C-alpha cells in the first residue's frame, strides 16, 4: 500500500541503525582496551568494519532504489554495488586470513611461535585482503554487466549466463571452505600428534615408575630366601626402558642420572648374583636418594608440558568452533541468493528474478552482517564486561 | 681381536679339565669375558662370567660348583677349570667378551666371538 | 628365575630372494636387550642385530629386526646362499642372566 513505504523504510533506517550501533560499540570495545590488541585481534577488527559499511551503504541506498522513486545515477548504483561485494568478500577473505595466521601459529610454531615476524606484512595483508576480493569481483562483472536495457538496473547484468555465475560461486564461497578446513584439519591432526606422543610416552613413564617404585618396595621387605635378584631384573628391565624416552645438556642430565640410577642396581645386584653369603641386608635403598632427587625433575617436568598440550588443544578447539560456527552462518545466509540465482538463470527476460523469496535472499546477506557483530562477543566476553 | 682357544683335548669322567681364553690385543680389564657352551646339535648354554675388573664371577644354574674361573690382568688371559664332569657338559666352548654399563659397550654384548674347543668327556 | 627365551621358528626353508620372518619372545619384560646371531656350521655366532632394531659395522642392511612388547622380529628381505644358516635370540640384560633362544634354520 501507499503507507507501506513509510513503515519500511522506518524498519529499514532502524535495522541499520542497530547494526551502527554494534559495530561502533564493538569498534569502542576495540580501541579503548589495549589488551585486545594483540595478534588475536589485527585480523579480526576487518569483520567488524567492513560490514559495519555495510550498514552505511547498503541499507540506506537500497531506500530510494525500493521504497522511494530512483533519483540515482547509474554510476552510483554500481558503486553500491561495488561496495557490497568489496565489504562482503571481505568478511569471508578475513577468515581465511585468520585460519592462514592460525595454521603458521600452530604448524610452524617451531620457528614462527619462538620467532615472530615484523607486523610490516599485517596491515600489508589486510589492506590487500580487500583488494582480493576487488580482483575476485571488481572487474569481471563489471566487463559482464553491459546490457543495454534498463530493466533491473542494480541487478548485476551478468546473471543468465551461467558460466560466470558458477566460477564465481565456487570462488567466492567454495575455495575458503576449502582452506578454512585444511588449516583446521592440519591444525587439530598436529597437536593431536604433540599430545598422543606425550600422552604415551608421560603413560610409559609413569608405568615404569610405578615398577621400579613396586620392586623397590619388595627390595625394602627383604626375604630370606633370596629375593633381590628377582625383584631387580624388573627393576633393570623397568630402568632401561625409561631411559630410552627421549623427552644437549638437559638430555645429558636426564640420561647421565639413569646411568647412575642402573649402574647402583648393577652393584646391589652384585652381592646376589655372586652367589656371596652376604647380599649387605638388600642395601639399595640409596636410590631413594636418586629417585627423588635427580629423576625427579624429568617426572614433574614432563607432566607439565602435557598439562600445557591439552590447555592449547582446548584453546585451539574453541578456535575452531569459532570459526566453523561463524562460516556455518555465512553458508546458511549466502546459499540461499546462489540457489535462487543459479537455478533461475534459465528465464530471466520477463519476471524471472523478480520475486519476493529473492528479494528476501537479498535481505538475508545483509542479515548475516546484522547477526554478525551479535554473535562476534560469544567468542571472547570481555566486550559483554566492558 | 680374536679370543682363541688351546684347550682342545679328550678327559676322563669326573676328572679336571683346564681351557684358556686369550685376548688378541684389547685390554682384559675394560672388556669382560663370558663362556658359552654349545652342545653337539643342541642350543647355545650359557656357563661363566669374569671380569679383570670390580673382580665379579658368576656362573650358571647348571655347572655351579664345579667350574672355577680367574682371570689375570698381566697375563691378559682366562683359564676356566672344569673340577668334575658328569657326562652332560660335553660340547664345544666359545668364550667372547663383553662390555661394561657405560656407554654403546653394554648395548653391543658377545661380539668378537672366538674358534672355540672341543670338550669331550 | 632364569627368563626364558622362546624362539618360534624352529625349521624354515624358503626361496633364494624372499621374505623371511622369524619370532622371540620372552617371559619377563626386557627393553632393548635381545640380540640376533647367526652360526654357521664350524664357525662361530656373529653379531648382526644387536639393540632392539640396529645393526652393528660389518652386516649389510639386509638383515633388519623390530620390537614390540616383548616381541622380538628377525626380517630378512632378500635371501642368499650365504645367509643360509641358524639364527639365535640371546638375551643380555644382565651378566649373569643370559639365555639363548632355541635357533632356527635357514
Ligand atoms: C549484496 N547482497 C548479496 C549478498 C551476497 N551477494 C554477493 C555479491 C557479490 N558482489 C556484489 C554485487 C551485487 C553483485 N559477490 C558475491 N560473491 N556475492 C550479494
Amino acid at each position: 500500500s501507499l503507507s507501506t513505504r513509510v513503515t519500511l523504510a522506518f524498519f529499514m533506517s532502524l535495522v541499520a541503525f542497530a547494526i551502527m550501533l554494534g559495530n561502533a560499540l564493538v569498534i569502542l570495545a576495540f580501541v579503548v582496551d589495549k589488551n585486545l590488541r594483540h595478534r588475536s585481534s589485527y585480523f579480526f577488527l576487518n569483520l567488524a568494519i567492513s560490514d559495519f559499511f555495510v550498514g552505511v551503504i547498503s541499507i540506506p541506498l537500497y531506500i530510494p532504489h525500493t521504497l522511494f522513486e530512483w533519483d540515482f545515477g547509474k554510476e552510483i548504483c554500481v558503486f553500491w554495488l561495488t561496495t557490497d561485494y568489496l565489504l562482503c568478500t571481505a568478511s569471508v577473505y578475513n577468515i581465511v586470513l585468520i585460519s592462514y595466521d592460525r595454521y603458521l601459529s600452530v604448524s610452524n610454531a617451531v620457528s614462527y611461535r619462538t620467532q615472530h615476524t615484523g607486523v610490516l606484512k599485517i596491515v600489508t595483508l589486510m589492506v590487500a585482503v580487500w583488494v582480493l576480493a576487488f580482483l575476485v569481483n571488481g572487474p569481471m562483472i563489471l566487463v559482464s554487466e553491459s546490457w543495454k536495457d534498463e530493466g533491473s538496473e542494480c541487478e548485476p547484468g551478468f546473471f543468465s549466463e551461467w558460466y560466470i555465475l558458477a566460477i564465481t560461486s565456487f570462488l567466492e564461497f567454495v575455495i575458503p571452505v576449502i582452506l578454512v578446513a585444511y588449516f583446521n584439519m592440519n591444525i587439530y591432526w598436529s597437536l593431536w600428534k604433540r599430545d598422543h606422543l606425550a600422552r604415551r610416552q608421560l603413560a610409559d613413564l609413569e608405568d615404569n615408575w610405578e615398577t621400579l617404585n613396586d620392586n623397590l618396595k619388595v627390595i625394602e621387605k627383604a626375604d630370606n630366601a633370596a629375593q633381590v635378584k628377582d625383584a631387580l631384573t624388573k627393576m633393570r628391565a623397568a630402568a632401561l626402558d625409561a631411559q630410552k624416552a627421549t623427552p644437549s645438556p638437559e638430555m645429558k642430565d636426564f640420561r647421565h642420572g639413569f646411568d647412575i640410577l642402573v649402574g647402583q642396581i648393577d652393584d646391589a645386584l652384585k652381592l646376589a648374583n655372586e652367589g656371596k653369603v652376604k647380599e649387605a641386608q638388600a642395601a639399595a635403598e640409596q636410590l631413594k636418594t636418586t629417585r627423588n632427587a635427580y629423576i625427579q625433575k624429568y617426572l614433574e617436568r614432563a607432566r607439565s608440558t602435557l598439562q600445557r598440550e591439552h590447555v592449547e588443544l582446548l584453546r585451539a578447539r574453541r578456535l575452531a568452533k569459532s570459526l566453523a560456527i561463524l562460516l556455518g552462518v555465512f553458508a546458511v545466509c549466502w546459499a540461499p541468493y546462489s540457489l535462487f540465482t543459479i537455478v533461475l538463470s534459465f528465464y530471466s527476460s520477463a519476471t524471472g528474478p523478480k520475486s519476493v523469496w529473492y528479494r528476501i535472499a537479498f535481505w538475508l546477506q545483509w542479515f548475516n552482517s546484522f547477526v554478525n557483530p551479535l554473535l562476534y562477543p560469544l567468542c571472547h566476553k570481555r566486550f559483554q564486561k566492558a | 681381536v680374536q679370543l682363541v682357544e688351546s684347550g682342545g683335548g679328550l678327559v676322563q669322567p669326573g676328572g679336571s679339565l683346564r681351557l684358556s681364553c686369550a685376548a688378541s690385543g684389547f685390554n682384559v680389564v675394560v672388556f669382560s669375558i663370558h663362556w658359552v657352551r654349545q652342545a653337539p646339535g643342541k642350543g647355545l648354554e650359557w656357563v661363566a662370567y669374569i671380569s679383570s675388573s670390580s673382580g665379579s664371577t658368576s656362573y650358571a644354574d647348571s655347572v655351579k660348583g664345579r667350574f672355577t674361573i680367574s682371570a689375570d690382568t698381566s697375563k691378559n688371559t682366562a683359564y676356566l677349570q672344569m673340577n668334575s664332569l658328569r657326562a652332560e657338559d660335553t660340547a664345544v666352548y666359545y668364550c667372547a667378551r663383553w662390555g661394561y654399563w657405560p656407554g654403546e659397550p653394554w648395548w653391543k654384548a658377545f661380539d668378537y666371538w672366538g674358534q672355540g674347543t672341543l670338550v669331550t668327556v | 628365575s632364569d627368563i626364558q627365551m622362546t624362539q618360534s621358528p624352529s625349521s624354515l626353508s624358503a626361496s633364494v630372494g624372499d621374505r623371511v620372518t622369524i619370532t622371540c619372545r620372552a617371559s619377563q619384560s626386557v627393553s632393548s636387550a635381545v640380540a640376533w646371531y647367526q652360526q654357521k656350521p664350524g664357525k662361530a655366532p656373529k653379531l648382526l642385530i644387536y639393540s632392539a632394531s640396529s645393526l652393528y659395522s660389518g652386516v649389510p642392511s639386509r638383515f633388519s629386526g623390530s620390537r614390540s612388547g616383548t616381541d622380538f622380529t628377525l626380517t630378512i628381505s632378500s635371501l642368499q646362499p650365504e645367509d643360509f644358516a641358524t639364527y639365535y635370540c640371546q638375551q643380555y640384560l644382565y651378566y649373569s642372566l643370559v639365555t639363548f633362544g632355541q635357533g632356527t634354520k635357514v
